[PDB]
RNA sequence: CCGGGCACUCUAACGGGACUGCCCGCGAAAGCGGGAGGAAGGAGGGGACGACGUCUGGUCAGCAUGGCCCUUACGGCCUGGGCGACACACGUGCUACAAUGCCCACUACAAAGCGAUGCCACCCGGCAACGGGGAGCUAAUCGCAAAAAGGUGGGCCCAGUUCGGAUUGGGGUCUGCAACCCGACCCCAUGAAGCCGGAAUCGCUAGUAAUCGCGGAUCAGCCAUGCCGCGGUGAAUACG
């Protein structure tokens, strides 16, 4: 991005819920190219909440995920002494993706054999403020602020 | 797994025929 | 009724090299089978430029034997004469069958 | 592991001057380089002068030492 | 009574015949849900006939063959999105914003020397 | 080197191959064997007339030496004299027997290769290294040429100092894969180390 | 490569298991293409004009 | 359940539960459920009394195993020793035998990396 | 499939289409914001092409080529041996550590190439590599080939495990004068390390990375996981 600020890729509206950001999630499980399996993988961890519960995973991903979405983070920074950590108001598109870059990561970490489970079972704990991901997100929302000791370099 | 000479992808990798790798 | 194959080296040489072997017989044997295309097959060699090391630059080399067809439909000796040994082309060769 | 099939091969440099030798209690240490000839039974008594690419080496053959090829016992290069 | 709508994509021919009233697909046999095995991404070819409401009102005969199925659902897609205007060159309103009318540029690249994957360059150690 | 060879770069674009025969396969490997067995001499002994292009005709058994030669006369020979003393060497190989036919070359000062060996003979001459080159670039230049370039290399005057001396004029656009050009290369075995020279010639263009 | 080895341009080895191709001109052994019976080098500089009819600088 | 020479496929599908003998691999594994005809699936925890006996009886008699097999091999090697055949020569120094380079690699038949200096 | 018919695919061969021209805002202008319509853009995407010169970069084992030097030999000829060692260390990769996985059974879409004692449909002996006999092709119209991933059903249940296949014993097919030194391949057995890798560190901005599978050349068969290409499925992200 040294010449042009670049431009964001946009996608199709899930052949299901009718949303695309989820296309991403469904693709954040996508691994190796086989979104085929991953297609369902997500989908099922839904009808396994319509099999394991009776509330369509709409506010789950929603109200939950957006929580796993870091309201603020820390970064490096060099001057005359070193690369001092800096607290700064996170981005949207960043905060955003990190929702999933964290779901699918600490979500496949949870030991529940089949992809599906870990999936459903994660959105779960997520849509409750508990379990895997939310730590990191917080872990850092917490990291930042905890490092509020740095602001001389504001940004 | 790819060297399991005696498996599908085994003879399907090395690219050969044997007991496990049939004709049809 | 008169199969005429002719692979080649040039696209409209060959193409034309027989395109003279067409419409005459479209008023002699009855008609023709038209200037028949036919998918062309190729060869390649891409090799290491200059000996020793380097490699990575081989440079590519094609070569096409463009198989072409035009087949005159139905003889008639009028056909056999209407584009008989009534030849002309050089860059191409021909296979005669029926 | 190993394989010959229908028509095992014994070099007729030794196998040849082997059949003849035998006729008196076998010869007395053949000299044919041939270290690529299947070891054969009747020999069992001889001694082989097989090459080493520089050297010729002793090999009093046996029937047990048969399913072999003269120099599988003829160690080429040199180690420690 | 009859209309048309061809379709190519990523290398996959696929004319989308259509004699309205409904729209039962018949790709090389296997009715719609048999050729492309209910893979989430196959309910996308007819996607165009879904923002026009024709869907259950425009019968069609879909056949196709040319490389790989992931694309075919897109190849065919063209005509099933092409039909609604072929005969109805009016339907270009609830057509455009969806670009189901636009061709699919995306294609495949090709391996040049000093490479592994048409771009995937090897590696070196210390430098 | 960081260049190619426009001749190669320029084939189906403006320099149609020297050889013509088709088919190939069980064939090709020989047709281009003998083909390259006639060059051993042919356009070598007869270079003293036009060692330019050595075009070949064919159709199997239908050999030919459409060979182009500037000096249309150290050949043909009074109605057909050399055009035989050599058919008798044309068929000293060709079991197909060719229809040999010397070709009338125009201003040699437009025939790159010609110049190459030219300035080359004119380089074995020790005679005006560069000056000749300055001449060359011009001859060729004024003799119609729209561009002209010559490039001797490796040792000069026996310079124990290997070097490459430039020289061209008008305009010599290569990259313009189209405008058509022309090239040529020769040599010069020396009492100090064989070297060689190029020879380029842009022209009408298109 | 040199002329101390043209005992194959003939093809008469001694067995069906001996035929070091030898490139027409290059004459070396290491790359003797078949379709042209010469060398990978030969392929380049020659085809580089009209010494490989039917050829061309391959691109696509 | 002890089938072959001191062996015990327990709670694990008889099929492979047999490849638990220095003489059985998934090849002979089925050639058992054959001349034996036993329902291959169903764990051993369901294996009848005369069934265990048959393969027991068909396997112990049909192939040379464990003790016998093990030490039989000890011989071949023990063989290639006395006999100058290279094969022996290699088991002699504890290094590859059928056809490998030995500049590098072969860490398994040569043992754990023994570094030096140069 | 036998007619029957080019409207459709593709076939190789021509030419048409895009230029910031139209749309409207900034500006002196280039042109930049966005839109119109367009199959498409603001150089559609990918190549082929690498300036005057640079390090005396690389090769005289391609050949050539100035000269130095041995010449019953610092040519050669043949069999044999070596280039393939090995206490080790580096480079690039293959395979895998697995359950988004491995395995079996039934079914489907690749494009580009390739084949005359040369690829080889089939019937049939063998568990098998392969053998014996044989249909069409001179190759859009026969075949090498079957694509695999994947879809469907089902076997495994978190195990150094039906993961993974090193290594090793034994029998055996094959080219071939000959596979001990060193040939691939197939069958049985054996089944090793490896539960994702210290510091450090390599690739890619899209149909690319990733994953899957196909052919090619040299080539008797072959140490190819290499190389040169095709294509199937198809991301992430770039504040600055
Ligand atoms: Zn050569």
């Amino acid at each position: 991005a040294r010449r042009r600020r670049a431009e964001v890729r946009q996608l199709q509206p899930d052949l299901v819920y009718g949303d695309v950001l989820v296309t991403a999630f469904i693709n954040k499980i996508m691994r190796d190219g086989k979104k085929n399996l991953a297609a369902r993988i997500f989908y099922d961890a839904c009808k396994i909440i319509q099999e394991k519960t009776g509330q369509e995973p709409l506010k789950v991903f929603k109200q939950a995920v957006e929580n796993v979405k870091p309201r603020m983070e820390v970064r490096s920074r060099r001057v005359g002494g070193a690369n001092y950590q800096v607290p700064m108001e996170v981005s949207p598109r960043r905060q955003q993706s990190l929702a999933l870059r964290w779901l699918v990561q600490a979500a496949n970490q949870r030991p529940e054999r089949r992809a599906a489970v870990r999936i459903a079972h994660e959105l779960m704990d997520a849509a409750e403020g508990k379990g895997g991901a939310v730590k990191k997100k917080e872990d850092v929302e917490r990291m930042a602020e905890a490092n509020r000791a740095y602001a001389h370099y504001r940004w | 797994g790819k060297g399991d000479r005696r498996t599908r992808r085994g003879k399907i990798w090395r690219g050969t025929y044997g007991k496990y790798r049939p004709r049809k | 009724k008169i199969r005429i194959k002719l692979r080649g080296f040039d696209h409209k040489t060959l193409d034309a090299s027989a395109q003279k072997i067409v419409e005459a017989a479209r008023r002699s044997g009855a008609q023709v089978s038209g200037p028949i295309p036919l998918p062309t097959r190729v060869r390649r060699f891409t090799v290491i430029r200059g000996p020793f090391k380097h490699k990575d630059s081989r440079e590519h080399f094609e070569l096409r034997t463009h198989n072409r067809l035009v087949d005159i439909i139905n003889p008639n000796r009028k056909t056999i004469e209407q584009l008989m040994t009534l030849d002309l082309p050089t860059g191409v060769e021909i296979e005669i069958k029926t | 592991p190993r394989s010959l099939k229908k028509g095992v091969f014994v070099d007729d440099h030794l196998l040849e001057k082997v059949l003849e030798l035998n006729a008196k209690g076998e010869k007395r240490l053949i000299k044919t380089w041939s270290r690529r000839s299947t070891i054969v039974p009747e020999m069992v008594g001889h001694t082989i002068a097989v090459y080493n690419g520089k050297q010729h080496v002793p090999v009093y053959i046996t029937e047990n030492m048969v399913g072999h090829k003269l120099g599988e016992f003829a160690p080429t290069r040199t180690y420690r | 009574e009859q209309y048309y709508g061809t379709g190519r994509r990523k290398e996959a021919v696929a004319r989308v015949f259509l004699r309205p009233g409904n729209g039962k697909v018949t790709v090389n046999g296997q009715d719609f849900n048999e050729y492309f095995q209910g893979l989430v991404r196959a309910v996308a070819a007819l996607e165009p006939l879904r923002a026009v409401d024709a869907l259950g009102r425009f019968d069609a005969y879909i056949t196709v063959r040319g490389g790989g199925k992931s694309g075919q659902i897109d190849a065919i897609k063209l005509g099933i999105a092409r039909a609604l205007v072929q005969y109805n060159p009016d339907y270009r309103a609830k057509l455009k914003p969806l670009g189901f009318l636009t061709r699919d540029a995306r294609v495949v690249e090709r391996k040049k020397y000093g490479k592994h994957k048409a771009r995937r360059a090897p590696q070196y150690s210390k430098r | 080197g960081n260049k190619i060879h426009p001749i190669g770069f320029r084939l189906g674009i403006t320099r149609d191959w020297e050889s013509r025969w088709y088919a190939g396969k069980k064939q090709y490997r020989h047709l281009l064997l003998e083909d390259q067995r006639i060059r051993g001499l042919l356009e070598k002994e007869l270079y003293s007339a036009g060692l330019a292009r050595v075009d070949i005709e064919r159709a199997a058994d239908n050999v030919a030496v459409t060979v182009h030669v500037a000096k249309p006369g150290v050949v043909i020979g009074r109605g057909g004299e050399r055009i035989r003393v050599l058919r008798e060497e044309l068929a000293k190989l060709t079991g197909k027997n060719v229809a040999l036919n010397v070709q009338e070359v125009q201003n040699p000062n437009l025939s790159a290769p010609l110049v190459a060996q030219r300035v080359a003979e004119q380089i074995e001459r020790r005679f005006a290294v560069r000056r000749a080159i300055k001449q060359a670039v011009q001859r060729v230049m004024e003799s119609g040429a729209k561009g002209a370039k010559v490039i001797v290399s490796g040792r000069i005057g026996g310079a124990e100092q290997a070097r490459t001396e430039w020289a061209a004029q008008g305009r010599v656009p290569l990259h313009t894969l189209r405008a058509n050009i022309d090239y040529g290369f020769a040599l010069a075995r020396t009492t100090y180390g064989v070297l060689g020279v190029k020879a380029y010639i842009f022209l009408g263009e298109v | 490569a040199r002329k101390a080895l043209i005992e194959k341009a003939k093809r008469t080895p001694k067995f069906k298991v001996r035929a070091y191709t030898r490139c027409v001109r290059c004459g070396r052994a290491r790359s003797v293409y078949r379709f042209f019976g010469l060398c990978r080098i030969c392929l380049r500089e020659l085809a580089h004009k009209g010494q490989l009819p039917g050829v061309r600088k391959a691109s696509w | 359940a002890r089938i072959a020479g001191v062996e015990i496929p327990r709670n694990k599908r008889v099929d492979v539960a047999l490849t638990y003998i220095y003489g059985i691999g998934k090849a002979r594994a089925k050639e058992a459920l054959e001349k034996t005809g036993i329902n291959p699936a169903t764990r051993v925890k369901d294996l009848t009394e005369a069934e265990v006996v048959r393969l027991r009886e068909y396997v112990e008699n049909t192939w040379k195993l464990e003790g016998e097999l093990r030490a039989e091999v000890a011989a071949n090697i023990k063989r290639l020793m006395d006999i100058g055949c290279y094969r022996g020569l290699r088991h002699r120094r504890g290094l590859p035998v059928r056809g490998q380079r030995t500049r590098t690699n072969a860490r398994t038949r040569k043992g754990p990396r023994k570094t030096v200096a140069g």
